[PDB]
């Protein structure tokens, strides 16, 4: 797979650090409707505990070069992606903008703003770069399946950083370094098809009835 | 990587109407490089 | 010491003449904060102190 | 999930056993469907609606 990823795929954050015994799988994830800055559900152990993948999931939507993005941004009112491109990144659940933020944490000057959904994608603070971060790869070459690479805030020059402070592995946009690795999900696919990941309802023949739960506030427990 | 610069340099002069005397001159001595190279691979090519 | 007399250099070649060339503060401010390991980085917030 | 002492029931992410939780789809109930294999990092084949 040359993973064109164009313009229309699910993608989701999959890199760690060394921390705990073996850098556990961590993922970028965002609910939107409550607290706006993002937060890291583990993955790799998903025997014990399955993964959260329904608010975890982000999709592409741009891959325009720097200047044809300033000039889209000075001038408001399917590709594959090319390394050193700025990037926009949806959540797929709350359909809000994946950005950065203007304040601060964990009471130490230590310039880094928060990652947080943006409710609308203008702001100059939207988009990031896929820059060079190793020498496998070179500026102007593709990207593959499962490329590590670092991705760089277009109005903070801070790198986007899995920040593994005293708190519990947070991230944060200081001016560290860390091969954010990105993997696909579902992509263009056969209209009217099965999905991993489908919200559905499963029914059972015309109009008979169909697969439910007692309902809310019910006697005995929803199990 | 010619192309890919020329192409950067495509979206440099998009917004404004007016192509400055030096942009001229360096537009002209891209093409003119790119011209060179597209007839050394021509000639790779025929005799085929 | 040697800090003091290693940038010295850097003050020459971003202050011309009564002003500030935007061509190259950009790419040094950028290059400071590059390293966390600069700037004295023991005593300048870098570090906590 | 199945939990083995109650029948089918839903469970909580906190205790979610892989077994217990794991299921599948499948047609023609009968014929004890193989192992799997093909593991395919693509969009996969057809498959039903």
């Amino acid at each position: 797979e040359v993973q064109f990823l164009r313009t229309d795929d699910e993608v989701v954050l999959q890199c760690s650090a060394t921390v705990l015994k073996e850098q556990l799988k961590l993922c970028l994830a965002a609910e939107g409707f409550g607290n706006r800055l993002c937060f890291l559900e583990p993955t790799s152990n998903a025997q014990n505990v399955p993964p959260d993948l329904a608010i975890c999931c982000f999709t592409l939507e741009q891959s325009l070069s720097v200047r044809a993005l300033q000039e889209m941004l000075a001038n408001t009112v399917h590709r594959t992606l090319l390394y050193g491109h700025a990037i926009l990144l949806r959540h797929a659940h709350s359909r809000m903008y994946l950005s950065c933020l203007t304040t601060s944490r964990s009471m130490t000057d230590k310039l880094a703003f928060d990652v947080g959904l943006q409710e609308d994608a203008t702001g100059e603070a939207c988009w990031w770069t896929m820059h060079p971060a190793s020498k496998q790869r070179s500026e102007g070459e593709k990207v593959r399946v499962g490329d590590d690479l670092i991705l760089v805030s277009v109005s903070s020059e801070r790198y986007l950083h899995l920040s593994t402070a005293s708190g519990e592995l947070q991230v944060d946009a200081s001016f560290m370094q860390t091969l954010w690795n990105m993997n696909p999900i579902c992509s263009c696919c056969e209209e009217g098809y099965v999905t991993g990941g489908h919200v559905l309802r499963l029914f059972h023949g015309h109009m008979d009835e169909c697969l439910t739960i007692s309902a809310a506030d019910s006697d005995d427990q929803r199990r | 990587r010619l192309q890919e610069s020329i192409s950067d340099f495509y979206w440099y002069y998009s917004g404004k109407d007016v192509i400055e005397e030096q942009g001229k001159r360096n537009f002209s001595k891209a093409m003119s490089v790119a011209k060179q190279v597209f007839n050394s691979l021509t000639e790779y090519i025929q005799g085929p | 010491c040697g800090g003091e007399r290693y940038l010295d250099f850097l003050r020459f070649a971003v202050f011309v003449n009564g002003e500030s060339v935007e061509e190259n503060a950009n790419v040094v401010v950028r290059l400071l904060i590059r390293k966390p390991e600069c700037f004295g980085p023991a005593l300048r917030g870098e570090g906590g102190s | 999930a199945l939990t083995e002492d109650q029948g089918l029931v839903v469970v909580d992410a906190c205790k979610a056993h892989t077994k217990a939780t794991s299921f599948c789809f499948r047609v023609s109930k009968e014929k004890l469907d193989t192992a799997p294999k093909r593991d395919v990092e693509g969009m996969g084949p057809p498959e039903i609606k």
